């Protein structure tokens, strides 16, 4: 059953190609794309994500797009940058602008139809396709605008496969526009429609959690990335490798999806750690929840967890886990909400990853999320109420009201997610 | 306590003991029109979402 | 001989499955090539094993089973392991993409496209049987295949064959083992559509089970395995009235007249002793005494309930090893005076008893020791009905908010459908209350 | 910290229980449907006790015995009487039975000055060992208009030379031993999957010859206002305590 990666913009192609280093390493696959690992459980399910090849190499099924050709050439330029294949480089070179609507509407129309050959010949040679998974920014124009459009025309060809995104929400703290509220709030619009599950990684949270937990005064992306890398990695550990545990994408909907539009995951990760003493497995699930630990800037006190799936890897006992997360749901159990029984899901996998020798990676489907969709509802409308920087937009074929549209769309979801935080 | 019915083999024996005494298939076609009634209903909302996308 | 077609459906019936045909193997003596020395009728006979097993004119002994899963990687392994060359290539059955534990995938969209298929391959069994007695089925309620696919073959099964006898071996869902959040859901709805197809129905609690491993076999974190190989312990003593010499339980038909005077109440509560750990390294034998005293214990039943607060409409046990009658006729006195046995009004209060004189056999490196008797009751108590209770109760938490149920409607499912089976449990819990108080 | 619902307010009892409960600041109180508790104070009706014992990694404690109406609504008791082997015949501590239609006592013990009659309620306690634990204080509902244990005694002892103990206690501490022990085989949650505890009210009637009978049992006591404090903490201590420690005995074990 195989995944087709997709990465689009500056943000989608660099959190992508870490995401790739990192699990080349776990599955022993070095930069020329061949194998030297210890045990083969490295190898058995590694189709998910590598496709097999003439010398018994392995090559990532992966697709990197983008409107400007510079972040391509630094992906090629980069350690793994060779196990990418070639073809699977669509670029153009006008470039989007920071502009949900060069990216969605007129820049990406053009490059659009490109990029679905390659996923189309991917797919064919695919046994079982599980679905698709996207890395992208919410706030920029190629990522935001593109990205949201290939997974509208994605679902037009393949409707019944699985659409799994990670999408990276702005913030102040690390910006590149003030338009960085059109962008989000439009994309999230497309996001709430045509996403099964999608993983809210703040960079908001990646600041912070670099400013005060890490303690490095000025972050670069490479350490926000760091973050994103690692919990890209411990998100996709039952997809990668045989465990109590064998998941898919569809499962995972299945079971952390209760409403369809409620489908956007807090993630967490212990322990934080900057680019020798190893966790005690209490010390791991105390972090896990810790709210210093979510990759979204969401307080999860105020909210109620809706389900909730964590993974632990290394060599651990599996009774002290249990025991463990058994502790926490019934010493906080107003915290979950009563009427999702045993909403809690841990699974283990013996292969920590690399650097560190007991790890724990979280999954919340929290309604405590909404204070992330308030945030960026509250700076787009501060905006939009007076027009401002919306002549960008009109200029390029918009309306006004696809903006009304969006904000509202955006203001349920948020109304929905408070329902059933007080539910009974 | 009556012992009852005992029966011997060469694998082994069976009986009983008593204490105290007392005191429309559904068709082929029926199923199987449930079961395209459900595939019409799912081709249905597809055909609404390939017309929500094509607006 | 009167021969009985064994179905497994999804990954826990299909390992269950393995567990038991493994076991059965070794009470037979039939090594894992098919081969059996102690048959010497070759290619055919009348035996009572052959109830269960087909004969090659190669002397083989192949299974009068059918494996089938939506999803291949459970029945993989059984194509390449021990027993391998057990199985013909045909009786085992997998899709492509499972049914995502989703009873309605399972039941409406994937199971269309493979229903046909095993229906055909299950009257390939069927055509080598001079006189089919029916079909004994292994499935989790839980799972999208275990739920779905099953009650839909439960309804084509009583086209084809209905005449015939279908027995149920179903897994009831635990959350210190279950998978799936939706669980409570695929229950509810297979056991509406299950309800009058089946003559019999053997709840396996995995709480219940999961508790034994833990308490008597001394093992901190019990996995499928260990479950299993203690959940066919009790499947081998259940069927092995059909397998071996018997007068009691010989046929399928019996379990019913014996065990169900209502057809809808066909719920039995099992209760088996002794579970003795192997590494104990010197057991007591306990005596028929106290191993018949134990299967009024709830600690040792397959579902967690207190008969105390029901009332008993039947009653067998089924005793293998070194039993003889008036042992048991001992025990069945001192134990009446001590414990609270009602049976209803308008049945007799006694039990029906079996003895096979072979002992339990375990698998060899196993974690279950071998004991010289061990006791399986079956009793038709309706102290079972806390059981549905409890899941009832998780399924009206969720519908109330009718959360999941998208995921149902989206697989051309109606929401009807939902609170249709849900009342379906409401008139079965009641139908159990008047009978009981 | 350990968990606590509480599903019946009306519970003049268990409410000072919740109290003390949370004032150990080692317990908390859930809301009445959150299954994730240690101890449930239940409703009086229809108890789910079905769906106790099922929460993993929880011990839980309620505090009723399920089947103990077989000893509290007065029709059961009367049945249980006739036919319990370990009673029948030889009670001759419980009026003739066939509400229901029992013999009136003629003779009644009259406390004087003042031609009063009374009856008298001890309470009783039963863990989840099935240790019976009979509470020191009682009181007669004489006809406040409460007499205590200490002026009975020193009634008996000034009016007619002996002691409230041999006169009258005995006979109530066999009789209280004699129904709870009957009905311990199909009641008792020695291994089960949960565990019961349950406060009893045994009320009796002493004629005019000192010999005890049995009233009625009532399963959900209320108690003297005198008295609240002290009971209430006992059954913290022994009943509740027993199973989830924290960081004189006013109680009287009847053995068996
Ligand atoms: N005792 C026992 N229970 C099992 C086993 N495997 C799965 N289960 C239980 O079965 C339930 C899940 O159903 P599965 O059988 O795994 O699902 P399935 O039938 O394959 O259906 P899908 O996977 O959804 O297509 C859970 O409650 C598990 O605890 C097993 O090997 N032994
Ligand atoms: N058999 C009986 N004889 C006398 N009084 C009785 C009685 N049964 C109940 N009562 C009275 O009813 C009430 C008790 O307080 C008691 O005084
Ligand atoms: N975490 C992280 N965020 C990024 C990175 N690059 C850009 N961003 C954020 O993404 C948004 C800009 O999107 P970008 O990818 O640069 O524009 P695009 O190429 O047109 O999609 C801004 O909010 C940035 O803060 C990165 O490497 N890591
Ligand atoms: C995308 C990787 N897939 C996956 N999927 C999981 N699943 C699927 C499943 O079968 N059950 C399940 C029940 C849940 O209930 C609240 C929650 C999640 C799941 C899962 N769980 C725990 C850790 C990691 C997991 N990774
Ligand atoms: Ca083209
Ligand atoms: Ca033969
Ligand atoms: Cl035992
Ligand atoms: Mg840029
Ligand atoms: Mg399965």
């Amino acid at each position: 059953r195989e995944i087709v990666h997709i990465q689009a913009g500056q943000c989608g192609n660099q959190i992508g190609a870490k995401f790739w280093e990192v699990i080349s390493d776990e599955h022993g696959i070095d930069p020329t794309g061949s194998y030297h690992g210890d045990s083969d459980l490295q190898l058995e399910r590694i189709n998910v994500y590598y496709n097999e090849a003439t010398g018994n190499k392995y090559v990532p099924r992966a697709i990197l797009v983008d409107l400007e050709p510079g972040t391509m050439d630094s992906v090629r330029s980069g350690p793994f940058g060779q196990i990418f294949r070639p073809d699977n480089f669509v670029f153009g070179q006008s470039g989007a602008g920071n502009n949900w609507a060069k990216g969605h509407y007129t820049e990406g129309a053009e490059l659009v139809d490109s990029v679905l050959d390659v996923v189309r010949k991917e797919s064919e040679s695919c046994d079982c396709l599980q679905g698709f998974q996207l890395t992208h920014s919410l706030g920029g124009g190629t990522g935001s605008g593109m990205g949201t459009l290939l997974i509208s025309k994605i679902r037009e060809e393949y409707p019944d496969r699985i659409m799994n995104t990670f999408s990276v929400m702005p913030s102040p703290k690390v910006s590149d526009t003030v338009v960085e509220p059109y962008n989000a709030t439009l994309s999230v619009h497309q996001l709430v429609e045509n996403t099964d599950e999608t993983y809210c990684i703040d960079n908001e949270a990646l600041y912070d959690i670099c400013f005060r937990t890490l303690k490095l005064t000025t972050p670069t992306y490479g350490d926000l990335n760091h973050l994103v890398s690692a919990t890209m990695s411990g998100v996709t550990t039952c997809l990668r490798f045989p465990g109590q545990l064998n998941a898919d994408l569809r499962k995972l909907a299945v079971n952390m999806v209760p409403f369809p539009r409620l489908h956007f995951f807090m993630p967490g990760f212990a322990p934080l750690t900057s680019r020798y003493r190893a966790l005690t497995v209490p010390e791991l699930t105390q972090q896990m929840f810790d709210s210093k630990n979510m990759m979204a800037a969401c307080d999860p006190r105020h909210g109620r967890y809706l389900t909730v799936a964590a993974i632990f890897r290394g060599r651990m006992s599996m009774k002290e886990v249990d025991e463990q997360m058994l502790n926490v749901q019934n010493k906080n159990s107003s915290y979950f909400v009563e009427w999702i029984p045993n909403n809690v899901k841990t699974a283990v996998c013996d292969i920590p990853p690399r650097g560190l020798k007991m790890s724990a990676t979280f999954i919340g489907n929290s309604t405590a999320i909404q204070e992330l969709f308030k945030r960026i509802s509250e700076q787009f409308t501060a905006m939009f109420r007076r027009k401002a920087f919306l002549h960008w937009y009109t200029g390029e074929g918009m309306d006004e009201m696809e903006f009304t549209e969006a904000e509202s769309n955006m203001n349920d979801l948020v109304s929905e997610y408070q329902q059933y935080q007080d539910a009974t | 306590m009556e012992v009852i019915e005992l029966n011997k083999c060469t694998s082994g024996q069976s009986f009983e003991v008593i204490l105290k005494p007392p005191s429309r298939d559904p068709s082929l076609e029926e199923i199987q029109k449930k079961l395209e009634a459900a595939e019409e209903r799912r081709k249905y909302q597809e055909a609404e979402l390939l017309k929500h996308l094509a607006e | 001989m009167r021969e009985c077609i064994s179905i497994h459906v999804g990954q826990a019936g299909v390992q269950i499955g393995n567990a038991c045909w493994e076991l059965y193997c070794l009470e037979h003596g039939i090594q894992p090539d098919g081969q059996m020395p102690s048959d010497k009728t070759i290619g055919g006979g009348d035996d009572s094993f052959n109830t269960f097993f087909s004969e090659t004119g190669a002397g083989k002994h192949v299974p009068r089973a059918v494996f089938v899963d939506l999803e291949p990687t459970v029945i993989d392994e059984v194509r390449t392991g021990t027993y391998r060359q057990l199985f013909h290539p045909e009786q085992l059955i997998t899709g492509k993409e499972d049914a995502a534990n989703n009873y309605a995938r399972g039941h409406y969209t994937i199971g269309k496209e493979i229903i046909d298929l095993v229906l055909d391959r299950i009257r390939k069994l069927a055509d080598q049987c001079t006189g089919l007695q029916g079909f004994l089925v292994f499935h989790s309620f839980g799972g999208g295949t275990g739920s779905g696919f099953t009650s839909l073959l439960m309804e084509r099964l009583s086209v084809d064959y209905g005449k015939k006898s279908k027995l149920e071996f179903s897994i009831y869902p635990a959350p210190q083992v279950s998978t799936a959040v939706v669980e409570p859901y695929n229950s509810i709805l297979t056991t509406h559509t299950t309800l009058e197809h089946s003559d019999c129905a053997f709840m396996v609690d995995n709480e219940a089970i999961y508790d034994i491993c833990r308490r008597n076999l001394d093992i901190e974190r019990p996995t499928y395995t260990n479950l299993n190989r203690l959940i066919s312990q009790i499947v081998s003593s259940i069927t092995a009235s059909l397998r071996f010499d018997g007068a009691l339980n010989v046929d399928l038909t019996e379990f019913q007249t014996n065990l169900v005077p209502y057809p809808r109440i066909h719920f039995p509560l099992a209760t088996y002793a002794p579970v003795i750990s192997a590494e104990k390294a010197y057991h007591e034998q306990l005596s028929v005494a106290e191993i018949t005293n134990a299967c009024f214990e709830p600690a040792n039943q397959m579902v967690k309930c207190d008969p105390r607060h029901g009332k008993y409409m039947a009653c067998c046990l089924l005793y293998r090893g070194d039993v003889v009658p008036k042992d048991v006729n001992a025990a069945i006195a001192t134990i009446k005076t001590k414990r609270s046995i009602q049976f209803v009004d308008w049945c007799p209060t006694g039990f029906k008893v079996g003895i096979n004189y072979q002992p339990p056999t375990v698998v060899p490196g196993g974690d279950l020791a071998k004991v010289q008797r061990a006791v399986c009751m079956l009793s038709n108590t309706t102290a079972i009905a806390e059981a549905w209770a409890r899941l009832d109760h998780k399924f009206d938490l969720m519908y109330a908010k009718r959360a999941f149920v998208h995921w149902y409607v989206g697989e051309g499912m109606e929401e009807g459908e939902f609170s249709e089976a849900r009342e379906d449990m409401a008139a079965l819990e009641k139908d159990y209350e008047e009978v009981g108080v | 910290m350990y968990t606590f619902v509480v599903r019946d307010e009306n519970s003049s009892v268990y409410a000072e229980v919740s109290r003390l409960l949370l004032a150990t600041g080692q317990w908390k109180r859930l809301r009445k449907d959150n299954p994730r508790f240690n101890l449930m104070l239940g409703e009086r009706n229809r108890l789910p006790f079905g769906r106790l014992g099922h929460e993993p990694g929880l011990v839980q404690l309620v505090n009723y015995y399920r089947g103990a109406d077989k000893l509290c609504r007065k029709a059961s008791l009367v049945k249980l009487i006739k036919t319990s082997p370990e009673l029948s015949e030889s009670c001759t501590w419980f009026p003739e039975s066939y509400h229901v239609i029992q013999k009136y006592l003629e003779k009644p013990l009259l406390l004087e000055p003042g031609h009063r009659k009374f009856d008298i309620r001890s309470w009783v306690l039963v863990d989840h060992l099935y240790n019976i634990y009979l509470y020191r204080e009682g009181v007669l509902r004489t006809s406040g208009n409460e007499m205590f244990f200490e002026e009975f005694n020193q009634y008996l002892m000034d009016a007619l030379n002996t002691t409230l103990e041999n006169s009258i206690l005995l006979q109530i501490k066999h009789i209280i031993r004699s129904c709870l022990m009957c009905i311990e085989p199909a009641i008792s949650t020695k291994h089960l999957h949960y565990q019961s505890f349950q406060l009893f009210g045994f009320d009796f009637m002493v004629d005019e010859e000192l010999k005890v009978w049995l009233i009625e049992v009532n399963g959900a006591p209320a108690c003297a206002q005198k008295l609240y404090a002290e009971l209430c903490q006992g059954i913290v201590d022994v009943a509740i305590s027993s199973v989830f420690p924290l960081a004189t005995s006013i109680f009287i074990k009847l053995h068996h």
